[PDB]
RNA sequence: UAGUG
RNA sequence: UAAAUAACCUGUA
């Protein structure tokens, strides 16, 4: 715990899938600096063998702007929230299908292919960010000191 | 360990039935604990020997998504969670007067899967759940990393 | 398009 | 009075 001390307060959403690789995502939600940061990892390899697991695959950098956005979608009072860089072109919106659970859906590019990807949030890795954020956002008001 | 966390110490006269349940929570890992009662109720303050037994105890670490899980019963987000893995399966449900733990999990030194269950009520599930939503907030390491 | 404790 | 059989390291730009 040495190190998990002085790193990025994050928190992981993890979809592996070692019956189809097909499906293989990870995504760790961190905070660096004022920084809500993305980085949607791919799985290259699986579970049951030695090695990386995890692979990075996009990293989308998130202005803290951003926050009382996306918490205004979470906590049920926007109905989507639209994000923007030369790299991407992703969306969080409510996933009509069951209630407090959500959508990440991000177009990004790589240098002119598209990469996309798309990662849900059942209604606790909804809540797992929800707070994340709430978090974020109180540091940065900076109430800490 | 010196983490947070908070125990519930149910001794009896009938030392088969007492137990110390303990909940403490490690970062993102939330570690559900009991211990039975090795044998008699100790009765002499001075008396610093094992009031329960270390061995026959029941141990789950729980993953980071299940704490959070875990909150969403409480807020009523879920009507039940269900986690499953090698060492057990458990179940954590909302009551309307409390909490309720339970499943099959096995005890150190064991492979006999046996049938469990633990309750939080009360005054006791008010103290869980203030535990829990708490777990939550400082699991991301905010405090930590600002300190 | 690229490289390291 | 714990728990216990090893590997989800970051930045840079």
């Amino acid at each position: 715990r040495a190190r998990r001390a002085q790193l990025p307060p994050a928190f992981d959403v993890v979809h592996w899938n070692d019956e189809d690789i097909s499906r293989g995502h990870l995504l760790r939600v961190l905070h660096r600096d004022t920084f809500v940061v993305l980085d949607y990892h791919r799985q290259a390899r699986m579970l049951t063998e030695e090695g990386n697991k995890a692979e990075r695959v996009v990293s989308v950098m998130l202005p803290a702007v951003y926050t009382a956005r996306f918490l205004a979608v979470l906590e049920g009072r926007s109905e989507k929230v639209e994000v923007h860089s030369r790299y991407t072109n992703a969306t969080f919106t409510p996933n009509p299908a069951a209630p407090y659970t959500f959508t990440l859906k991000c177009t990004s590019t790589r240098p002119d292919e598209t990469f996309e990807w798309t990662v849900e949030f059942d209604v606790a890795e909804s809540l797992m960010l929800q707070r994340f954020l709430t978090q974020a956002l109180h540091y940065n008001t900076g109430f800490a000191r | 360990q010196s983490l947070p966390k908070f125990e519930i110490h149910d001794v009896r006269d009938d030392p088969a039935e007492g137990t110390m349940t303990r909940v403490a929570v490690d970062g993102k890992l939330l570690l559900i604990s009991q211990y039975p009662q090795l044998g008699p109720r100790k009765v002499d303050p001075n008396d610093l020997s094992p009031q329960f037994d270390a061995d026959r105890r029941i141990s789950v670490r729980l993953r980071h998504v299940d704490l959070a899980y875990l909150v969403g019963v409480c807020k009523e987000r879920v009507p039940r969670h269900r986690m499953e893995t090698k060492a057990y399966t458990l179940d954590f449900e909302k009551s309307a007067q409390g909490y309720h733990l339970h499943g099959k999990v096995h005890r150190v030194a064991s492979q006999r899967m046996e049938d469990w269950s633990v309750k939080f009520d009360n005054h006791f599930a008010v103290t869980l759940e203030h535990f829990l939503e708490s777990a939550l907030d400082e699991s991301f390491g905010f405090r930590q990393h600002y300190a």
